[PDB]
């Protein structure tokens, strides 16, 4: 999970 | 060496997306990734709220990797072209988003191509005029594919994942289970169409022109169908909304999900389907859906209404409610095309209605109908469904109703259609009865100890009590 | 016969910011007329407003960044189906 993706 | 997704989605048996155009909705993206290069168009189309590089275009980058990827896509072939409505932050708003799929439809007036699919792999709270717009896009006949949202909760809640009409798509990981993070995970609910591989995803990073990075998302999750239905959309261009969205739930691997994972009154709501690739075998088959209606929520006189698309048939209808207070379901005529109404009891929390839809074309189907009498009605033909509704507040082509209800048969003229009933019953919360391989469920329900209601579940049949016998109808080609 | 509906999840708000939608069948003409009504009965009482854009295609009506003040005002203007506040959406 990336930060970039809301909100992992 | 292949990645697990692309393995996943990968039929039993297998041997694109050009003349298909995918839209995407997203941050910007690096377009010169050699990944995507030659195959992203970027429109430089731009509505994005103020915040509050390689960061700019991750999510962006990664997704049309997904789809068209040619290392690592779905689609290896297809054409994208973006639009950028999410900003460096991963932030855009409704009217943006708006702007954006108004922006498509312009385009595609201007300059009309084949299929498009549109690819939203965002979301925002529940939104009426996101979901209108999205409607009025897939009407004008747009395929629509979303994500059903992150945040391990009711994707109804959530636009345009609950926006009619559009393919809302959840994520499942490499043991096909739903993608859970703590507190946060795949949405899941009766507004997600299917799953698809969203965890461990790898595709291309923008960190530089030939990297890659796993991500996981509901939006990774899109991505793979956006890919499966711009393939689909290849081999078959003229597939109608309807006739595309029951493909993918037709070849998508059932019943490999641990319904446990989702939150108990989701289970039966969430569909039990992975994503994937139709196989090399493919001659008319029967498609046949089950549709779950909106909560009719608790008024005396409420009523659930599960409608099938214009280009199917209403073949049955049921209902269920969790505390089993109800007055079953009927099939009426509504724009002169029946759908399936369930009705609440007084002091009821509320029903469910649960539409069977079907593609049957030179079908010609009818309801039959009869008052409280036990009671009886027979397609005087092939018997597709059985219904049964009352006004009380407690208790061979024929369905049979309790002594107090009306009972309905839908009765369909097809010829080339052959349908038998399967019954089974035992002592107990659930009773279950399957169709044979090869043939199409098209009814369910329960005769006439206290059942809470019946639905299908692919081919099963499904009865819900609190000496119950579970009939499903089936039919084939 | 209009009416109002703003994002349930309370930090996903966008105030300030409206997209006012018209009855389906409203014509690009009629949009234009409307925004230019809200603008001039908002001047009229004082009120600054920008009209950010004119949907036409799929839905027909207009964004307007105004004060939160204004929509039983808006509410009211012919054409008007319901009016959405603004709102956040985010990468999945």
């Amino acid at each position: 999970f990336v930060p970039t993706t809301f909100a992992c | 060496s292949i990645p697990w997704n692309l393995e996943r989605i990968t039929p039993p048996r297998y041997r694109g997306g050009s003349l298909v155009e995918v839209y995407l909705l997203d941050t910007s993206i690096q377009s010169d990734h050699r990944e995507i290069e030659g195959r992203v168009m970027v429109t430089d189309f731009e509505n994005v709220p103020e915040e509050d590089a390689s960061k700019c275009d991750s999510h962006g980058t990664h997704l049309a990797g997904v789809v068209s990827g040619r290392d690592a896509g779905v689609a290896k072939g297809a054409s994208m072209r973006s639009l950028r409505v999410l900003n460096c932050q991963g932030k855009g708003t409704v009217s943006g988003t708006l702007i954006g799929l108004e922006f498509i439809r312009k385009s595609q007036l201007v300059q009309p191509v084949g299929p498009l699919v549109v690819l939203l792999p965002l979301a925002g709270g529940y939104s009426r005029v996101l979901n209108a717009a999205c409607q009025r896009l897939a009407r004008a006949g747009v395929v629509l594919v979303t994500a059903a949202g992150n945040f391990r909760d009711d994707a109804c809640l959530y636009s345009p994942a609950s926006a009619p009409e559009v393919i809302t798509v959840g994520a499942t990981n490499a043991q096909d289970q739903p993608v859970t993070l703590g507190t946060l995970g795949t949405n899941f609910g009766r507004c997600v169409d299917l799953f698809a591989p969203g965890e461990d995803i790898i595709g291309a990073s923008s960190d530089c022109s030939t990297c890659f990075v796993s991500q996981s998302g509901t939006s990774q999750a899109a991505a793979h169908v956006a890919g499966i239905a711009a393939m689909m959309l290849s081999a078959e261009p003229e597939l109608t909304l309807a006739e595309l969205r029951q493909r993918l739930i037709h070849f998508s691997a059932k019943d490999v999900i641990n319904e446990a994972w989702f939150p108990e009154d989701q289970r039966v709501l969430t569909p039990n389907l992975v994503a994937a690739l139709p196989p090399s075998t493919h001659g008319w088959q029967l498609f046949c859906r089950t549709v779950w209606s909106a909560h009719s929520g608790p008024t005396r006189m409420a009523t659930a209404i599960a409608r099938c698309a214009p280009d199917e048939e209403l073949l049955s209808c049921s209902s269920f409610s969790r505390s089993g207070k109800r007055r079953g379901e009927r099939m009426e005529a509504q724009g002169g095309k029946l759908v399936c109404r369930a009705h609440n009891a007084f002091g009821g929390e509320g029903v469910y209605a649960i539409a069977r839809c079907c593609l049957l074309p030179q079908a010609n189907c009818s309801v039959h109908t009869a008052p409280p009498a036990g009671t009886r009605v027979h397609c005087h033909h092939v018997l597709t469904g059985c219904s049964s509704h009352w006004e009380v507040e407690d208790l061979p082509n024929q369905c049979v109703g309790h002594r107090e209800a009306s009972i309905h048969a839908s009765c369909c003229h097809a010829p080339g259609l052959e349908c038998k009933v399967k019954e089974h019953g035992i002592p107990q919360e659930q009773v279950t009865v399957a169709c044979e391989e090869g043939w199409t469920l098209t009814g369910c329900s329960a005769l006439p100890s206290h059942v809470l209601g019946a639905y299908a579940v692919d081919n099963t049949c499904v009865v819900r009590s609190r000496a119950v016998t579970a009939v499903a109808i089936c039919c084939r080609s | 016969t209009a009416t109002f509906h703003r994002c349930a999840k309370d930090p996903w708000r966008l105030p300030g910011t409206y997209v006012v939608v018209l009855k389906e069948e409203t014509h690009l003409s009629q949009s234009e007329r409307t925004a230019r009504r809200l603008q001039a009965q908002a001047a009229r009482r004082g009120y600054l407003t920008k009209i950010l854009h004119v949907f036409h295609g799929l839905l027909p009506g207009f964004l307007v960044k105004m004060s939160g003040d204004l929509l039983e005002l808006a509410l009211k203007l012919p054409h008007v189906d319901y009016i959405e506040e603004d709102s956040s959406v985010f990468a999945q």
